[PDB]
């Protein structure tokens, strides 16, 4: 969701533009704490966002953030649908 | 424009001939020895002192303040046309009883109420008083005509003849008129669809303003010439009054607006080419009486289902069904939300209908299915007019049952459309909107989807070769009716037979929407309509506001136009501007021309491209406003957009705004109107109340004239202080993902510290919330400190995902503990956060159901 190794274990989630600092708690919340939208890489509640979908395919490649639980899929594997309930199956190929 | 093809009052016999009665003493008298008076009504005799012709006039009271009086003749050759299927059901009867007597005059009490009739003998003359206050006069200038049933045999008597189009009468003439006159008054509106401002002029140096349904090709604007559609209701308003009037009848009507019982500051007079006298009087006292008592007497307006609250996107030219994947494509790729694309007059297989040229779409229903994959929806075009063809079945399953419209000799009404020729139905009659709705099955319907819906246009109708640009007057229809008799209900009854075939497809359970050009009173509990095909001009854009608040007034609340104009394709700054101007408007669609080129929000410069989402994203975001405001309407009558008046029936200044219009009673939205302007002028009225705009947050209190500097990327709308609003801030696709997502609620103070709102949620595409009352109806109440939620109407019972996720105050100081309180369950602690500058207050996700009830207290 976030392609990179920003750990949550010992600090909490600063930041990644330098304005305001959250608990790691509050990351993938639903709620979007900080206007970059950067605690919510695996959620649509940032407006601003993306989420990096992955597969074993050809197109790695980043969504905006409102096709995460819409009901359609987007990406190769049937990630963005993980909690909406619309089953999906990879076309990887 | 051309002013050729229509007619003028001096072209046009029985207005000629009706309006050359100059005002004065009255030659119709009442007999009072020939009264009778029972339960259900009141009969008298009329007489003509001339003439000597005996007329009934039968009176009756409605309650929740109406009044009802029907004017025909006693002995005629043939009955006259009464419109049926306008009223939803018999309203109810309240009884009069004689309270005085006199020689020349009696006066009868309305109920077990304060209103109370006078009728006066020599000359006839009915007065309403509201205990001893005068409401309006009936008769009172002597400007009532009837002209009777004459021979079965002077120009302008019989038959007439247009530039080209021979117009007979074989009844001969049966013109009717009566006047109006309301002491005290001077702003009317009403008589909606004219291209004019919202308040209506007089028309003694000019000609009066005209009822009937027309197809005006290019028209201009500020005329008092007829247009698409025709609604005979006027609103008379005053500082501490309010007046209706409904003059039900279906022919051609022009109305004469005038200043001066002799000092009456309003005379309103009707004169229609035949039928009877029946008038409906509204007695008020107020705007939303008159409202709620149009609404009892004609209906309400439909629900609309949630997807047709979004943005919809029309063209002409959609060649082939890749233009449709293209245009979806580039809405999923840009980052633009869309919910419906539209279908124009090329899909069907050369103006044939209810089909699919194999060669034009390969295969509709896969199309569909794709389209349905991405959540959207396809709307087609399904004119009244069909083509005469052997194969095309249609006109021969017609032809054989017999639903036609008959011409002047009996034989079937066959003018020509561009291809071949074409007939028309009769649907007037039951049989024939019968057969249209089952038309509209699965199984009838080729390539037919739940996502796909129909739209109809030139149901006026429209005749190509025609006197004007519609049907001849001596049509015979169904019943032994001539088409002067039934021209302003034929768009009525294809909206009706098209709604009732929509909603029967799918087994009555789903939710149609029917968009149709021409209409009538009663047309809002079918569906929605537009205003015509309008130019890309900054006129236009002034004029498309009074035009819809003039269709709201009478009801129709979901009103729209076209965005960015029909000809003369718009430039690019006036298309960021009326896209501005559209996001704050219940229809919102685009249209172009063969003529003009392909304008989308993604073929728009860059910079243009940023305003036309952000303004997308605005209207999208307001949609739980939107749909409880539609809901509001659809459960009072009282219309969404409407004018500044009506929430301030005091102040004299709003009596002629029309720059500015009010969303429900919480947002005023003054949009840019100018080229290039620096900045807007708006009025704020209230005695001792706030606005606060959208952006900035800013408080400004009223009454004043706030002089605001404006850019490319602003659209003025302000708050009202006290209100509650519920958005949703996450943009999505379209309006179905939208269905199941938070809500943040925005609460504007008022100076007291006050606020209160409401939402109303449901599956958004069923009628469950009638029949297993399943719906969600919200009420939030912010006093003093603690702001609490309930349920304004108990019974409705609804589980839906739906959960709270922010909180906004504007205007208020910073807390030092907010907590929340819920059932069974203890208080918890919220995390805040203020800004001294803007006084704004964010309290961050209460994580609670909607369906839930719960108290926010702050310290
Ligand atoms: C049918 O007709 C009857 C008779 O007209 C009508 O009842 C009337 O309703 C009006 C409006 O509700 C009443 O007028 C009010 O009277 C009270 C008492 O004097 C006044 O205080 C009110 O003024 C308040 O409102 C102002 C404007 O909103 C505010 O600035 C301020 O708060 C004022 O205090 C208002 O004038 C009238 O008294 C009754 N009359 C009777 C006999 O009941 C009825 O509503 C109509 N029904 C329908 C369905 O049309
Ligand atoms: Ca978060
Ligand atoms: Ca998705």
């Amino acid at each position: 969701l976030t392609n990179h190794h920003f750990y949550d274990e010992s600090k909490p989630f600063t930041c990644l533009d330098g304005s305001a600092t959250i608990p790691f708690d509050q990351v993938n919340d639903d709620y979007c704490d900080c206007k970059d939208g950067s605690d919510e890489p695996g959620t649509a509640a940032c407006p601003n966002g993306s989420f990096h979908c992955t597969n074993t395919g050809y197109k790695p490649l980043y969504i905006p953030s409102n096709r995460v639980n819409d009901g359609v899929c987007d990406c190769c594997d049937g990630t963005d649908e993980y909690n909406s309930g619309v089953i999906c199956e990879n076309t990887c190929k | 424009v051309d002013r050729s093809n229509f007619k003028t009052c001096e072209e046009s016999s029985f207005c000629k001939r009706q309006r050359s009665i100059r005002p004065g003493l009255s030659p119709y008298r009442a007999l009072l020895d020939s009264l009778q008076l029972g339960p259900d009504s009141l009969t008298v005799h009329l007489i003509h002192e001339v003439t000597k012709v005996l007329l009934v006039l039968e009176l009756q009271g409605l309650q929740k303040n109406m009044t009802r009086f029907r004017i025909d003749e006693l002995e005629p050759r043939r009955p006259r046309y009464r419109v049926p299927d306008v009223l939803v059901a018999d309203p109810p009867i309240a009884r009069l009883s004689v309270s005085g007597r006199d020689e020349n005059s009696v006066e009868l009490t309305m109920a077990e109420g304060p209103y109370k009739i006078i009728l006066t003998a020599r000359p006839f003359r009915l007065d309403l008083l509201e205990d001893r206050s005068l409401l309006l006069s009936v008769n009172a200038r002597g400007l009532l005509e009837f002209e009777h049933q004459r021979a079965p045999r002077e120009p302008g008597a019989w038959e007439e003849t247009f530039k080209t189009h021979s117009d007979s009468k074989p009844y001969g003439p049966m013109s009717v008129g009566l006047d109006f006159s309301l002491p005290g008054m001077e702003h009317v509106y009403g008589i909606p669809e004219h291209a004019d401002n919202l308040r209506l002029k007089v028309t003694e140096g000019g000609e009066p303003y005209r009822l009937y349904n027309l197809d005006v090709f290019q028209y201009e604007l500020y005329n008092p010439m007829a247009l698409y559609g025709s609604v005979p209701v006027l609103l008379a308003h005053n500082p501490h009054r309010d007046l209706g009037i409904f003059w039900l009848n279906a022919a051609e009507t022009w109305v004469d607006i005038s200043s001066n019982g002799e000092t009456p500051q309003t005379d309103v007079r009707w004169m229609s080419e035949t039928g009877i006298i029946d008038v409906f009087l509204l007695l008020g006292p107020s705007i939303s009486d008159v409202f709620r008592q149009y609404a009892s007497l004609t209906g309400t307006q439909a629900l609309p289902p949630l997807f047709s609250l979004g943005y919809h996107q029309s063209r002409w030219n959609y060649r082939d069904e890749a233009d449709v994947l293209e245009v979806d494509q580039g809405f999923d790729d840009h980052n633009l939300p869309c919910d419906v694309i539209w279908l124009d007059i090329e899909h069907a297989d050369g103006k044939r209908y209810f089909t699919w040229d194999p060669s034009r779409f390969p295969q509709p229903r896969t199309m569909l299915e794709r389209l349905a994959s991405k959540r959207r929806k396809l709307v087609a075009i399904v004119d009244p007019h069909i083509k005469v063809d052997s194969g095309y079945r249609v006109h021969e399953e017609l032809r054989n049952l017999g639903l036609y419209v008959k011409t002047r000799d009996g034989s079937d009404y066959e003018g020509w459309c561009w291809p071949g020729s074409a007939g028309y139905p009769d649907f007037t009659n039951p049989t024939m909107r019968a057969w249209w709705a089952n038309m509209f099955s699965y199984d009838n319907y080729e390539g037919s989807a739940p996502n796909l819906f129909v739209w109809n246009d030139m149901n006026e109708p429209s005749v190509f070769n025609g006197p004007e640009v519609t049907m001849l007057k001596d049509a015979q229809h169904y019943g032994g009716w001539e088409h002067r008799d039934v021209h302003n209900i034929y768009g009525l009854y294809v909206h009706m037979a098209t709604a009732d075939g929509l909603r029967q497809r799918s087994g009555g359970m789903e939710r149609p929407f029917v968009l149709a050009r021409a209409f009538f009173a009663g047309s809002q509990r079918f569906g929605a309509v537009w205003t015509g095909d309008n130019t890309a001009e900054w006129d236009h854009l002034k004029i498309s506001i009074p035009m819809c608040l003039s269709l709201g007034l009478v009801g129709l609340s979901f009103c729209g136009a076209d965005v960015g104009g029909f000809f003369k394709n718009p430039e690019p700054e006036l298309l960021v501007r009326w896209y501005q101007m559209g996001a704050y408007q219940p229809f919102f669609r685009a249209h172009a021309h063969l003529d003009t080129g392909r304008r989308e929000p993604w073929l728009l410069p860059s910079q243009h491209n940023d305003i036309i989402r952000d303004a997308l994203g605005q209207r999208y975001s307001l949609l739980p406003f939107w749909y409880t405001l539609l809901y509001q309407a659809h459960r009072e009558g009282i219309p969404v957009m409407r004018p500044l008046w009506v929430q301030y029936p005091q102040d004299v200044t709003t009596f002629n705004i029309d720059d500015q219009y009010l969303l429900g009673d919480a947002l005023l939205v003054h949009p840019v109107s100018d080229s290039g302007a620096h900045g807007v002028q708006v009025y704020l009225p209230g005695q001792g109340e706030v606005w606060y705009d959208i952006q900035s947050y800013q408080k400004h209190h009223g009454p004043q004239t706030l002089y605001l500097p404006v850019t490319l990327s602003s659209i003025p709308v302000f708050q009202r202080g006290g209100t509650i609003v519920p958005r949703w801030m996450r943009v999505r696709r379209s309006s179905e993902c939208m269905k199941d997502d938070p809500i943040t609620l925005f609460v504007a103070l008022s100076p007291q510290g006050t606020a209160q709102g409401e939402l109303f949620l449901d599956d958004g595409h069923t009628f469950n919330y009638q029949t297993r009352q399943e719906f969600l109806l919200r009420r939030f109440s912010f006093s003093g400190n603690t702001l609490v939620s309930s349920s304004a109407d108990p019974e409705g019972h609804f589980e839906t995902p739906i959960w709270i996720e922010r909180v906004v105050i504007i205007g208020a100081g910073k807390p030092a503990a907010v907590v929340l309180q819920t059932k069974g369950s203890p208080e918890s602690r919220l995390s805040f956060q203020h800004d001294p500058e803007t006084s704004v207050l964010v309290l961050r996700k209460p994580g609670i159901n909607v369906a839930s009830d719960w108290s926010i207290h702050l310290r």
